[PDB]
This record gives structure tokens, C-alpha cells and sequence, in this order.
């Protein structure tokens, strides 16, 4: 019911900011004022390093 | 020669020789008065250590040519044995010399840190060393009083004064003359002698300066004739702001008598529009920007653009605005300032200002560095010609080096390394887990295979053969790094190994020969470049030392005058930020940093900031070029025939009219000046739309009639083989197609009718003078594709660089408007979404490398490279928001870039166009191809013989008028007091200033009508006396135009005067006169042989610009239908943007010098918050294109900036090299026309003959170099002049005499047979 930062979705729920790996994120998290779905994304940390993470769309 | 005389001078009694050090010597020596054993003919070694040194230094002294020694010679001037032979000793001593350039490299790092209570302390030693090596250089040797003492080499002469400098900053001056201790730093130009080489790059350094002698004198004239141009026509023009109305029965007081000029002049009633600094600018004019609804456009107001820095309003600041236009640094915000306020029809005054002043001006001085360059390094290849003048064991290894020797192995290895640049290529920010996965598990296979590899050509072929060649030693270095990655990933410390995985970019030089091609010379010729490298580097340390000593504490003391009280991020504040502030003015950016530097100074920042645009950006950049130009010059078939080849008989007949294909060439020049009226305003101008539209229904009948006639005439092999004729066939079919579509619904497309504007390139290579324009852009069409190829090579290691430290970055949390939040309130995405903020991304970005060549591309022209710098400098992690200036070293990517991407790459596009029109010239010109170096200097002074002839004098008629007028109108006396009233004529023009007085034009006005009525009486006299030769002359019609125009101006003055006589019409005749004076000179030698380069280039010169306005026509009729309706953004607004074909040529005039395309691409690529097409309803809709907008910059700045532009300097250096071969070998153009001016003095007439008595006073009455000096008459009989009857000699058979005379006595060997040779072979 919007109480906190919550996030619906399955058992071994990998929250916003999280190392995932290929599917273990989540459905959709309340993070910022909305409802927002995630993705596993992988970003940039140094040459030719990436550190992947559950990021929104 | 002189010199070698010189050097036997010296020999006897003058000054002899104390000491030698040639290969490890120090000998003693005296004035064998008391010498010791010097040398004579024996080479010895028995006596003397310093004798047994002079053994080897007997031939390694002389042994390249003489110049190993050095000797502290005065001849024992104050008796040279004291204790003053024991420094003598110490100072020839290679550990004395080496030890003082140590202190000095030491003595720059306690200057690039800051100050401490232990600075005086350390300035005061190095001061103490520095002042005994000039007391013991002087009591060794030395006065001013006689040669060789101490005072006469400049490199002393930088002691003394510098050491000065140190004793006069200790004594008094604590506070007055405090400016002298920044001077200090001159002494550190000594440390060019540190890398080998110096001498032929500080000689061509030093000969460059005394060359420029004479074109400083003639640029500081032409500027002076345009300072004065501007300020007659712009004064007050740049403080035009408009002014709300006076409030008609509102608050204010009634009666406009002192109401208006308190109402106006105060500044809450004047525009500026939505939280801006300056004011906008309006005019009263039609093409100008207008004000909005109830405001008025007024002039006066004070408040001048960049805090009063931009005008034209008096000669000081007249000066400085077109100086800067012709060095080109933000010009177009002046261009964008006076079209505003005067009107659009003022582009007329930037055209000339940029052709006579950067085109051409400063393409001579490009010349004479190149000329300069090559003159001491073909000195120094002298010298270059005189110094080289187990059983299994053995088993496999035929079966393993059976693979490694093919190509197929070699290929494998090619396919691999293209693929591998392919996946460090593909990485970005933001990319997915699965995409991701394939780069790591590639790097896996790919770091295995070089493995493998390695090992196996080393097994291949020996342990020890493997590491012979470069390439294999290369390899191995790169299997090194790659094995320690795979190891210290799960350390995770520091990611400085996954660097290195950068490099095997650099494995593709040794496959396709290209960049292998461009590899071997940087290495063959790395001596020449260090040498300019580390000069330049130097001399930016020099300067960011004097530019923060001077400036420093100003930036600090009054930050209150800089917006916002803030300091700039560009200041004299530092060590690091004085450097990149005298860097960014090298790269031609200066105007700007010095309105801040002399907003918080005073007037010193202007000697500075010139003296380093013209010591950094017109001198060192060209040396930089002229390395270039040296390294990189490399049933019954006859019956039915009588009816087919009867119509392809007449048919033929037609294409080769000349007025058929006249006739072709008119339509096509009529029917697109009808392609420029259609503009935004065509949809409702009802009348034009209907003739726009009957013409695209003709034009396809013209197109298709045309093309049947070619077809039966050059046949079908030879139609579609050409490449002209593919043109026509692409054009036909883009006409036929619109034809089918409206016959059959559809409307026609837009981009199709704008074909044949690629139609108008057939006629415009038959221009006369075009065809050696088009012939190097022809022929150097393939060296350039070779060149931008090896061009995206070294830019993707610097964009595979760029993403790896910057993606991800540039991000930030901006506030509603536009300001960007500062650190402490917010610090990453966290806290900018909880605050109900927006976390935006910078335009100009690192995220892939498609981004990255954008954003690469603004910093290699240098327009928008501000903003990525000051992104670049500001960031720190991937979600955390950016600190200013936290990051300062990443200006270290940025100088790395600069120098090898734009002073490197870039410039080698001039490289290429000055090599190919210097050979496409030789064969339009009809020469013969590899004739040789000299002979064409004697064939262009036999074809200058054959084609003059002599000039009639004027006829003097006989009338008590015509007589005693013709007397003073030919007097060389009345030449020059006509000359020097002109130049006061202008001069006076020169002390008007806005807002004078009345008082003071009352004298100005006065003094303008004594000069008015003197150039009406020689208006009379050179007409009276001269009946119809007076208008013959081009310098006289303008002034008996001005003088016509100027009495119609005061005498019938109220006519009609609605506007006929307008004083701008007459300003600009005024100053136009002193063009006369290029037509004066003729004793300064060094000019004229600029001024006759400059008229032997004009006509090509006229075919480069009027190549320029083609292109510049094609592109303003594809922009006005792509990027049209774009919404109002940056740099596109409603005076400069594509909407009629006026606006159009304003902003390609101003990207064809690429001043600004940044923020015309934000424009015409901006697809954010735009609506859409409803082509149903109408509404062509507010939105750009990205792909659409690259393709036509990026198309657009490779055509006209780096292969147009750059034909300006092809053609000047051309033409400037061969005068210089005609004064150095013989006979200029004005050598000619001086001949048949000495030889109307003696025949007076139409005839062609003298007397042979008058032979003997022509040579003595000329100049040299064709003079004959008394007595003569020996120099004449074996002249051997052909005699004709009744003692007459003809003039060409005397000026081929006076050629053979020149070419014998310089030329020995090589021009008596050979300049006769080739007058027998035209005669
Ligand atoms: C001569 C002929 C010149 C014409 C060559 C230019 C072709 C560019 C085609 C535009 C493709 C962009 C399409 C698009 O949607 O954007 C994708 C994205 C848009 O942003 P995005 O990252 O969100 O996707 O950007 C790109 O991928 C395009 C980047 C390409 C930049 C190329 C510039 C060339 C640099 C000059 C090199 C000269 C060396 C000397
Ligand atoms: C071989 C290629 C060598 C590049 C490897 C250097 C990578 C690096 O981190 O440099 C950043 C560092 C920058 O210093 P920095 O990353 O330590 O900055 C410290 C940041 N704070 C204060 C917040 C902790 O050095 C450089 O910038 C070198 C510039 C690259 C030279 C161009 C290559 C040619
Ligand atoms: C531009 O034109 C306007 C009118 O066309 C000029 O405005 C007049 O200015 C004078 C003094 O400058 C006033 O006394 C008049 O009352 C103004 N008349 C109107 C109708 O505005 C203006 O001076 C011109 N600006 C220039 C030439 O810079
Ligand atoms: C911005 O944050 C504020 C709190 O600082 C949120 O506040 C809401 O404000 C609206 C009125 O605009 C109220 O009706 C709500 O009760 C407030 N709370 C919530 C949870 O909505 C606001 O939501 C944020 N801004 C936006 C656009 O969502
Ligand atoms: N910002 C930037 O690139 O700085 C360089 C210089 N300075 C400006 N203020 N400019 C206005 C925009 C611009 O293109 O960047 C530029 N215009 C020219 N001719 N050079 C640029
Ligand atoms: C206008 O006059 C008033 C006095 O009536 C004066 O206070 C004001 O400073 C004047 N305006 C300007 C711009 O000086
Ligand atoms: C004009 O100047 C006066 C000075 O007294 C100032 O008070 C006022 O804000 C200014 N603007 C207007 C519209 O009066
Ligand atoms: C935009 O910035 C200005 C300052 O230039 C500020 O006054 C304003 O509040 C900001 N937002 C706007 C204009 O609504």
C-alpha cells in the first residue's frame, strides 16, 4: 500500500541497487514517488570492467 | 666565400686562439707572442696532454667541415696569463657546461610550485651560481671592446641582462617595478640545446622572424585601411537597444523635454528577454532583428557587447575587432552582432575583410615559415652527403614452422585482430547482462589464441631469431599483459593492466600497408618532430610563468567584477591553469580569455595574449606544417543505313555548336535561380507556385529531348562509360520518376526536384581559368580517402580511451530551469529523485563510441570543446554528482589529442593539396613533366621574352593649356604631392569618435572641404593635360568618381535628397584611395615580391571562392527543405536560421569556417520535446533530425573546411615559392616592366628601333639587376648585338643580350649552354 521502498514480485526478490545475475531481479519496486520495473543492467567501473546491477527503466 | 675570407681574417694578427674542444679536448694556446705548441703540419702528441688531445682533434676537429671547436680567442687583449688562464681552463671543461643546465632544470620546479618560507632562502643560492659563470666567462675572456669578447653572441647576452633582472628585484624595489621578476624564466631558453638537432630548427625559428619584415609592415598597413573602413560605417552601430515606448498618460511626468532621456536611459525600460547577460541588439533596417510589440530600436544607451570590449566606435577598438576577424577566434559573434544591428546586406564588408585578410594574409606567412623551414634543412643535407661521403625436437619443428610461414596463417591472425578492435569497440554504458557476457567469454578466446601463437612462432623458429624483428618482440610484450589480467582480476585493486589490453590495437599496422606506410616515416624522420615538439612545449612554459606572475594575484585581489564573484574556469591563478590558458591561445582561442584578464587588470594583457597568437599560432603551427610538407611529399543494311546513320550524322552536328551548347548552359542557370524562391513564404504567393510548378513539367521534356540527342550523338558506349554523362542519366531518371508519381496520384518528392542543381558542374568547370582548380580536387581524391582512413584509425584509440574513463559520467541533477545544483545539497541519484529534481545527461557525451566521435570531432575543430572539458574535468564516478574542477588531470587526454589528432592528422589535408597543385599547375601551364629544378627558371625568362612589347609614350598636344598642364600632370614630384595629401586625406579619418563634439566637427567639416577642392584642381590638371589617357589608368576613375560624387554632396546638395548622395557612398570612396599606394613603392624590394605573387593568384584565387559559392548554393537549397521548420534552439532563432535562401547564405558563409557549427547542430538535431507532421491537416512540424543533421555538418565541414578552404594556401604557396625562384635565379616580372620603362625614354614613339649611339646610356640608366657600369663599350662588342642598317638595333635582340648577361655571371656551368640552348630552340 505504498507504506516504504517495497517491491512485489517472487520469492529471492534482489531489491533496487543489487548485484543480480540474468533474471534475478524483480517485477517492480516503489522506489522514487512511483512504480517502476527493473531490469538486470551491467554499467562501467574502470577499463573494460562492467559490475552488474537491478536497475529501473 | 665571404666568410671563408672571414674565416683567413681572423688568421693573421686579428685574434688568435687560446684554448680547443672538439672531441673530448681542452687545450691551452696563446697569441705567439708566447704560444705553446699549437699545430702547423704535423698532427703531434709527444709534449703536451692538451697537444696529445689535439692529435685525435687534429681530423676530428675538421672533420665534418669546421665546426667542432671553440675557442676563447682575443688575442691576449689584457695579457692572457694571469690566474685568468686557469678559468680559461675551466670553462672550455664539458662538466661546467653540463653542470649550469642542470641548475636550471632544477630552477623551473621551484617555480611550478608555490611559494614558501623557504623560497628566499633558494632563490638567493641559485642567484650566487648564476652570477659566477658570468664573473668567471668575463675574467677568462670578455669586454664590449673588442670581437669575440663577451657581449657579442646573444646567448651571453641572456645572461647579463637576466642576471640583472636578480640584482635589481633584492635591493629597493619592493613593490614599484615589481613586474620585472616574472622575466626571470627567459633564462630557461637556454635548454634548447639539450636535444639533438636544435640548430635546424632555432635557425629556421630565427630566419622566419627576419623574414616577416616585410609583411608585418604591409599587414599593419591593410589593417590600418580596414580599422579606419569599420569605423566610418559601424560606430555606434554595436549599442543599439531597443527602448519602450515613453508611457502615453501614464506615471511618468508630461511634457518628452527631459521626461524622455530620463525615461530612456534607464535600464529597467530596455528588453533583455528571459535571464540573460547582454542586451539584444536590433535595427531599423529590413533583414535586421526587430523589437517586440511596443518598443522602439534607438542607438546611444551605453552598454557595448563583452563589457564594452566589442565596437567600432574609436580607432583603438576599431583595430582590435578586425584583428580578431582576421585571426578568425569567435568572429561569429561579431558577424552575428553587426547583421543584426546593420542589416544583412553588411556580409559584403565580412567577405573582404575574410578574403584579403585570412586567405590571403595569412597564407603568405604560412609561405615564408615553409620557405624558411626547407631552406636550412636542404643546408643541412651538406652535411648528410660528407658523413656517408633433439630428434623429436627437430621432428616438429618442420611440421610446426609449416604453418607459421604461410599467409593463410597470417591471415588467420588479420581476421582475429580485426575482430578483437570489434569487441573493446562494441562496450558502453548501460548494456545488457547477455550482451555482456559474449565481450568477457571473447576476451577469454582471444587473449588464448595470442598465446598459443606466441609460443608457437618461437618454438618455430628459435628462442633466440624470435625476438630479432620488432613485430615478434611487440607480441610477446602483449602476451606479458594479457597473462597478468587474467591473474590480477580477482585482486581488483587498480585496473591499470586492463590498459594495456589498448594497445594490441596497434597489431594492425603490420598487415595492410597504408598505416603500415604511415608508421615508417614518423619513425624514419622522429628526430625533426621532437625537436618542434619540445620547442613548443617550452615556449608555453615560458609564458605560463610570465602570465602568472603578471596576472596572478588579480585574479584573486577584484573577483567582484566577474559574474556571479566567481572565479572563471580559466584563470592565471596556478601553475596547471596557466598552462591550459596560454595552450587554448596556441590553438587560436585568445579574445576571450583576454576580456577577463583585462576586466580585472590593466592594459598589459594586450602585448601578451598577441605575442602568444603570434609566436604560438603563426609561427611554431607552421614549422609544425612545414614538417609535413618534407616527411610526407610522397534485307539490304546500306540501304536502311542512309536513314539511321542519316539522323546520327545531323545529330552529331548539334552537340558541337557553340551556341547549342550556350543555349543548355541558359536554361540551367535560369531554371535554378527559380530553385532558390522557394522558401517558407512560397505557400502563399499564389503566382510563383504555379511558375515553379509549369517549369518542373518542361524541364522534363528539356531533360529527355537533351538526352536522346547525346545518345545519338556519343553513341551508347561512350554515354554510360563517362562519368559527366552519369550525371545526366540519374538526373533524367529523378524526372522521369517524379513524372510517373503526379500523373498517377502521389505527390511529387521534395528531394528530387533538387538534382539539377548537381547539373550546374559541367559549365562550371569550362570557366576559364576553373580547369586547374577541378584538377586537383580530382586528383587528389584518392590521397585524401587514404588519409581519413588512417584518420579514424588513431581517433578510435583515443574513442576506445574516451568511453572507458568517461561513460556513465557526465551526468548531473539540474534544477527546473536549467542551473545545475551544487554538491552538499545533493550528491548522487538518490538524493536528486527524493528532492522531485531531474538527473540529466549532458549533450555531448562519452557513452559508445558513436557518441564518442562526436564528441571528439568538437574538440579537434575547437568549437564546443569548453563544455566536454569542463565535463571531463568535473567528474568522478558513474552515479555521484560532479564537483567542479575535482579531476584536474584529464586535460592530459585532451593535449594528447590535439597535438596527434588535429595539429597532425588534420593538417595533413594542406599537406596534400599544396602537392598536388604545385604538378597539376606544370602540366595546365604546358610545361614538361620532371623537366628539372633550374631549367624551368631559364624557359620562363625566354617565354617572357618573346611575348612584350614596348609602350607609347603619351602624345603631348600644342596648346597654351595642353602644354603647361602636361608639364606638372607627368612630374614624378607631382606623383608623390598627390600621394602624401591622399594619405592625410585618411589620416584625419582616423580621429573620428562617437559622440565627438560639435565643436570638434566643425574643424574635421572644415578641413574635409580644403582636401575637397585640391583633388578637384589635379582632377583638372591630369585631364587638361592628359586628353583621354586619364580614364586608362584604374586609380583614376575612383579618384574622378570620389570627386564627382563629392562636389554633387555640397554644391547641388538639396536636389531631392531622399537618398542619392549618402555619406556612407562617400566614406568608402575616401579610404579606397589609398590603394594606390600598393601601385607606389618599388625601392622596398621585400614587398613587391608580395605584392607581385599576390596579382599572379588572383584569377585563380577568384575560381577557389567562386568554387566556394557553388557549393555553398547547393547546400542552401537542400537546407531550406530539410531544416526549415526546426523550432527556435541555441544558435537557430528568427533572424539567423534556413527559412529563405538569404538566411541561408549568412550561416553556410559562417560554417564554412567552421566558427560555430555546435551550435547549429544543436538545432537541426534535436529531437526532444517536438511536435509531429499531421500531413492530413497540414502543420510540417517543429522537429529535427539526428541522422539527418550529421550527414549534412559533418558532410559539409569536410568539403568546404579541410579541402576548400585549404586550396587558398595550396595556391598562395605555389605561386609565393616561384617569385622567390626569380629573385634568387634571375629576371622577376618587374624586372620586364622596368626595361620598357627605361626604354620609352629613349623612343618615345610607336617604333621598335634606337640608335645605336643611345646603346651606351640605356645600361646606365637602369636599375640592377640588368645594369652595365662605364666604360661599357668593351662589355658591348663581345655582347654581339645583330646591327641592322643605318645604325639601328632592335629591342628584342638587346633584351635577349641583357638575359644572357645575368644568367652568365651567376650562373656558371649551368646556364651558358643552356639559357642559349633554349632561346636557339624557339627562335
Ligand atoms: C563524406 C560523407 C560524410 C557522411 C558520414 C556521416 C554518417 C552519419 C550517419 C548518422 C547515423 C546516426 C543515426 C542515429 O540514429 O544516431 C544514433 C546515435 C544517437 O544517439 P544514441 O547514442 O542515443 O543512439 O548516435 C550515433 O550512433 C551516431 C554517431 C556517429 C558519429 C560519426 C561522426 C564522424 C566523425 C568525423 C570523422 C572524421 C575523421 C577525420
Ligand atoms: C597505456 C595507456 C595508459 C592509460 C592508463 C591510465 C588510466 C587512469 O586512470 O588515468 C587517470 C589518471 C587521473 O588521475 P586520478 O584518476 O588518480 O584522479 C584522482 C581522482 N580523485 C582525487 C577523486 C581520487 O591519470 C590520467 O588522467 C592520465 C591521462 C591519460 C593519458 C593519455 C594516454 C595517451
Ligand atoms: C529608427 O527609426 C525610428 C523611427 O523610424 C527612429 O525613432 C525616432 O527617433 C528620434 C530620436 O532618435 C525621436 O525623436 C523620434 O520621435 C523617433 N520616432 C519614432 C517614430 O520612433 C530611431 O531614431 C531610428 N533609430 C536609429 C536610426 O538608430
Ligand atoms: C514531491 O515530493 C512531495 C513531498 O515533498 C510529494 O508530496 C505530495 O504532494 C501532493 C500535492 O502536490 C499531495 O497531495 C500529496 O499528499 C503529497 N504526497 C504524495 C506521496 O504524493 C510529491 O508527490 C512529490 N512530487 C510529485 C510530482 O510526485
Ligand atoms: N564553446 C567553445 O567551444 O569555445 C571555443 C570558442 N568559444 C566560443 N564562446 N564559441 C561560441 C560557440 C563556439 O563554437 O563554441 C565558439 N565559437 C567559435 N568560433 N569558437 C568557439
Ligand atoms: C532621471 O532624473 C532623476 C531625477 O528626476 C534622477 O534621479 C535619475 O538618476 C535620472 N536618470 C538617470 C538614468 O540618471
Ligand atoms: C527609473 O529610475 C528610478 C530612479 O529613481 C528608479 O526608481 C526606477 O526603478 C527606474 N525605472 C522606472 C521604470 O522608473
Ligand atoms: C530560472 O532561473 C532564474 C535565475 O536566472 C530564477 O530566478 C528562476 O526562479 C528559475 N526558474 C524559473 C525562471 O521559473
Amino acid at each position: 500500500s505504498a507504506k516504504d521502498g517495497d517491491v512485489e514480485g517472487p520469492a529471492g526478490c534482489k531489491k533496487y541497487d543489487v548485484e543480480c545475475d540474468s533474471g534475478e531481479c524483480c517485477q517492480k519496486q516503489y522506489l522514487w514517488y512511483k512504480w517502476r520495473p527493473l531490469d538486470c543492467r551491467c554499467l562501467k567501473s574502470g577499463f573494460f570492467s562492467s559490475k552488474c546491477v537491478c536497475r529501473d527503466v | 666565400d665571404k666568410g671563408r675570407g672571414a674565416n683567413k681574417d681572423r688568421d693573421g694578427s686579428a685574434h688568435p686562439d687560446q684554448a680547443l674542444e672538439q672531441g673530448s679536448r681542452l687545450p691551452a694556446r696563446m697569441r705567439n707572442i708566447f704560444p705553446a705548441e699549437l699545430a702547423s703540419t704535423p698532427l703531434e702528441d709527444f709534449d703536451p696532454f692538451y697537444k696529445n688531445k689535439k692529435t685525435f682533434v687534429v681530423v676530428t676537429k675538421a672533420g665534418d667541415i669546421f665546426r667542432f671547436s671553440g675557442e676563447k680567442s682575443l688575442w691576449m687583449l689584457d695579457p692572457f696569463t694571469p690566474i685568468r688562464r686557469v678559468a680559461i681552463s675551466t670553462m672550455v671543461q664539458p662538466i661546467f657546461s653540463y653542470f649550469i643546465m642542470i641548475t636550471i632544470l632544477i630552477h623551473c620546479i621551484f617555480m611550478i610550485m608555490p611559494a614558501t618560507q623557504t623560497t628566499y632562502i633558494l632563490e638567493l643560492v641559485f642567484l650566487s651560481i648564476y652570477t659566477i659563470e658570468v664573473v668567471v666567462k668575463v675574467l677568462a675572456r670578455g669586454f664590449i671592446l673588442h670581437p669575440f669578447a663577451y657581449l657579442r653572441d646573444p646567448w651571453n647576452w641572456l645572461d647579463f641582462l637576466v642576471t640583472l633582472i636578480g640584482y635589481i628585484t633584492l635591493v629597493v624595489d619592493l613593490g614599484h617595478l615589481y613586474a620585472l621578476r616574472a622575466f626571470r624564466v627567459l633564462r630557461s631558453w637556454r635548454t634548447v640545446t639539450i636535444v639533438p638537432g636544435w640548430r635546424t630548427i632555432v635557425d629556421a625559428l630565427s630566419l622566419s622572424i627576419t623574414s616577416l619584415k616585410d609583411l608585418v609592415l604591409l599587414l599593419l598597413f591593410s589593417l590600418f585601411v580596414f580599422a579606419v573602413l569599420g569605423l566610418q560605417i559601424y560606430m555606434g552601430v554595436l549599442t543599439q537597444k531597443c527602448v519602450k515606448h515613453f508611457p502615453a498618460d501614464g506615471s511618468w511626468g508630461n511634457f518628452t523635454d527631459e521626461r524622455w532621456f530620463n525615461y530612456t536611459s534607464n535600464s529597467s525600460h530596455w528588453y533583455i528577454p528571459d535571464d540573460w547577460i547582454e542586451y539584444p541588439l536590433c535595427g531599423n533596417s529590413s533583414g535586421a532583428g526587430m523589437c517586440p510589440p511596443g518598443y522602439t530600436c534607438l542607438q546611444g544607451y551605453g552598454g557595448n557587447p563583452n563589457y564594452g570590449y566589442t565596437s567600432f566606435d574609436t580607432f583603438g577598438w576599431a583595430f582590435l575587432s578586425v584583428f580578431r576577424l582576421v585571426t578568425l577566434d569567435y568572429w561569429e559573434d561579431l558577424y552575428q552582432l553587426a547583421l543584426r544591428s546593420a542589416g544583412p546586406w553588411h556580409i559584403l564588408f565580412f567577405i573582404i575583410v575574410v578574403f584579403y585578410g585570412t586567405f590571403c594574409f595569412l597564407n603568405f606567412i604560412l609561405a615564408v615559415v615553409v620557405m624558411s623551414y626547407t631552406h636550412m634543412v636542404k643546408r643541412a643535407d651538406e652535411e648528410k652527403a660528407a658523413e656517408r661521403e633433439c630428434v623429436p625436437w627437430q621432428k616438429l619443428q618442420g611440421a610446426i614452422g609449416a604453418v607459421v610461414l604461410s599467409p593463410f596463417f597470417e591471415l588467420f591472425i588479420a581476421v582475429i585482430i580485426v575482430l578483437n578492435i570489434t569487441f573493446m569497440a562494441l562496450d558502453h554504458h548501460d548494456m545488457n547482462i547477455e550482451f555482456e557476457r559474449i565481450l568477457r567469454t571473447g576476451n577469454y578466446i582471444f587473449t588464448s589464441i595470442y598465446i598459443v601463437e606466441a609460443v608457437l612462432k618461437i618454438i618455430a623458429l628459435s628462442p633466440k631469431f624470435y625476438f630479432k624483428d620488432s613485430w615478434n618482440v611487440f607480441d610477446f610484450i602483449i602476451v606479458v599483459f594479457a597473462i597478468l589480467e587474467l591473474g590480477l582480476e580477482g585482486v581488483q585493486g587498480l585496473s591499470v593492466f586492463r590498459s594495456f589490453r589498448l594497445l594490441r590495437v596497434f597489431r594492425l599496422a603490420k598487415f595492410w600497408p597504408t598505416l603500415n606506410n604511415f608508421m615508417s616515416v614518423m619513425t624514419k624522420s622522429y628526430g625533426a618532430f621532437v625537436n618542434v615538439m619540445y620547442v613548443m612545449f617550452l615556449l608555453l612554459f615560458i609564458f605560463a610563468i610570465i602570465g602568472m606572475q603578471l596576472f596572478g594575484m588579480n585574479y584573486i585581489d577584484n573577483m567582484e567584477r566577474f559574474p556571479d564573484g566567481d572565479l572563471p574556469r580559466w584563470n592565471f591563478t596556478d601553475f596547471l591553469h596557466s598552462f591550459m590558458i596560454v595552450f587554448r591561445a596556441l590553438c587560436g582561442e585568445w579574445i576571450e580569455s583576454m576580456w577577463d584578464c583585462m576586466l580585472v587588470g590593466d592594459w598589459s594583457c594586450i602585448p601578451f595574449f598577441v605575442a602568444v597568437f603570434f609566436v604560438g599560432n603563426l609561427v611554431i603551427l607552421n614549422l609544425l606544417i612545414a614538417l609535413l610538407l618534407n616527411n610526407y611529399g610522397s534485307a539490304r543494311d546500306s540501304s536502311v543505313q542512309r536513314m539511321w546513320s542519316n539522323i546520327r550524322r545531323v545529330c552529331f552536328l548539334l552537340a558541337k555548336n557553340k551556341y547549342f551548347q550556350k543555349f543548355v548552359t541558359a536554361v540551367l542557370v535560369i531554371t535554378s535561380v527559380l530553385l532558390a524562391l522557394e522558401d517558407i513564404y512560397l505557400p502563399q504567393r499564389p503566382v510563383l507556385v504555379n511558375i515553379t510548378l509549369y517549369v518542373d513539367y518542361v524541364l522534363t521534356a528539356f531533360f529527355v529531348i537533351e538526352m536522346i540527342i547525346m545518345l545519338f550523338a556519343v553513341g551508347f558506349k561512350k554515354y554510360f562509360t563517362s562519368k559527366w554523362y552519369w550525371l545526366d542519366f540519374i538526373v533524367v531518371v529523378a524526372y522521369l520518376l517524379n513524372f510517373v508519381l503526379m500523373c498517377a496520384g502521389i505527390e511529387a518528392l521534395q528531394t528530387l526536384r533538387l538534382l539539377r542543381v548537381f547539373r550546374l558542374f559541367r559549365p562550371l568547370s569550362k570557366v576559364n581559368g576553373m580547369q586547374v582548380v577541378t584538377s586537383t580536387l580530382v586528383e587528389a581524391v584518392p590521397h585524401i580517402f587514404n588519409v581519413i582512413l588512417v584518420g579514424i584509425f588513431f581517433w578510435l584509440v583515443f574513442a576506445i580511451m574516451g568511453v572507458q574513463l568517461f561513460a556513465g559520467k557526465f551526468y548531473k541533477c539540474v534544477d527546473e530551469n536549467s542551473t545545475v545544483l551544487s554538491h552538499e545539497i545533493t550528491m548522487d541519484r538518490n538524493d536528486c529523485l527524493h528532492e522531485n529534481y531531474t538527473w540529466e545527461n549532458s549533450p555531448m557525451n562519452f557513452d559508445h563510441v558513436g557518441n564518442a566521435y562526436l564528441s571528439l570531432l568538437q574538440v579537434a575543430t575547437f568549437k564546443g570543446w569548453l563544455q566536454i572539458m569542463n565535463d571531463a574535468i568535473d567528474s568522478r564516478e558513474v552515479h555521484k554528482q560532479p564537483i567542479r574542477e575535482t579531476n584536474i588531470y584529464m586535460y592530459l587526454y585532451f593535449i594528447f589529442f590535439i597535438v596527434f589528432g588535429s595539429f597532425f592528422i588534420l593538417k595533413l589535408f594542406v599537406c596534400i593539396l599544396i602537392d598536388i597543385f604545385r604538378q597539376q599547375r606544370r602540366k595546365a601551364e604546358g610545361l614538361s613533366a620532371t623537366d628539372s629544378r633550374t631549367q624551368l627558371i631559364y624557359r620562363r625568362a625566354v617565354m617572357r621574352t618573346m611575348s612584350a612589347k614596348p609602350v607609347k609614350r603619351i602624345p603631348k598636344p600644342t596648346c597654351h593649356p595642353q602644354s603647361l598642364m602636361y608639364d606638372i600632370s607627368v612630374n614624378r614630384k607631382f606623383e608623390y604631392t598627390m600621394m602624401i595629401l591622399i594619405i592625410l586625406n585618411v589620416a584625419v579619418m582616423a580621429i573620428d569618435h562617437y559622440g565627438q563634439s560639435m565643436e570638434f566637427s566643425e574643424v574635421l567639416d572644415y578641413l574635409n572641404l580644403i582636401f575637397i577642392i585640391i583633388f578637384f584642381v589635379e582632377c583638372v590638371i591630369k585631364v587638361s593635360g592628359l586628353r583621354h589617357h586619364y580614364f586608362k589608368d584604374p586609380w583614376n576613375i575612383i579618384d574622378f568618381l570620389y570627386v564627382v560624387l563629392a562636389i554633387a554632396g555640397l554644391m547641388l546638395s538639396d536636389v531631392i535628397e531622399k537618398y542619392f548622395i549618402s555619406p556612407t557612398l562617400l566614406r568608402i570612396l575616401r579610404i579606397l584611395r589609398v590603394g594606390r599606394l600598393l601601385r607606389y613603392f618599388q625601392s622596398a624590394r621585400g614587398m613587391r615580391l608580395l605584392l607581385l605573387a599576390l596579382r599572379k593568384a588572383l584569377r585563380t584565387l577568384f575560381n577557389v571562392s567562386f568554387l566556394l559559392f557553388v557549393i555553398m548554393f547547393v547546400y542552401a537549397v537542400f537546407g531550406m527543405e530539410f531544416f526549415m521548420h526546426i523550432r527556435d534552439a541555441g544558435a537557430i532563432d528568427d533572424v539567423y536560421n534556413f527559412k529563405t535562401f538569404g538566411q541561408s547564405i549568412i550561416l553556410l558563409f559562417q560554417l564554412a569556417t567552421s566558427a560555430g557549427w555546435d551550435g547549429v547542430y544543436f538545432a537541426i538535431a534535436n529531437e526532444e520535446d517536438c511536435r509531429a507532421p499531421d500531413h492530413e491537416l497540414g502543420y510540417p512540424g517543429n522537429c529535427g533530425s539526428r541522422a539527418l543533421g550529421i550527414a549534412y555538418l559533418v558532410s559539409y565541414l569536410i568539403i568546404t573546411c579541410l579541402v576548400v578552404i585549404n586550396m587558398y594556401a595550396a595556391v598562395i604557396l605555389d605561386y609565393v615559392l616561384e617569385v622567390y625562384e626569380d629573385s634568387k635565379e634571375g629576371l622577376t616580372d618587374d624586372d620586364y616592366d622596368m626595361f620598357f620603362e627605361v626604354w620609352q625614354q629613349f623612343d618615345p614613339e610607336a617604333t621598335q628601333y634606337i640608335r645605336y649611339d643611345q646603346l651606351s646610356e640605356l645600361l646606365e640608366a637602369l636599375q640592377p639587376p640588368l645594369q652595365v657600369q662605364k666604360p661599357n663599350k668593351y662589355k658591348i662588342l663581345s655582347m654581339n648585338i645583330p646591327i641592322c642598317k643605318d645604325d639601328h638595333i632592335f629591342y628584342k635582340d638587346v633584351l635577349e643580350a641583357l638575359v644572357k648577361d645575368v644568367f652568365s655571371r651567376r650562373g656558371s656551368p649551368v646556364e651558358a649552354g643552356d639559357v642559349q640552348a633554349p632561346n636557339v630552340d624557339e627562335a
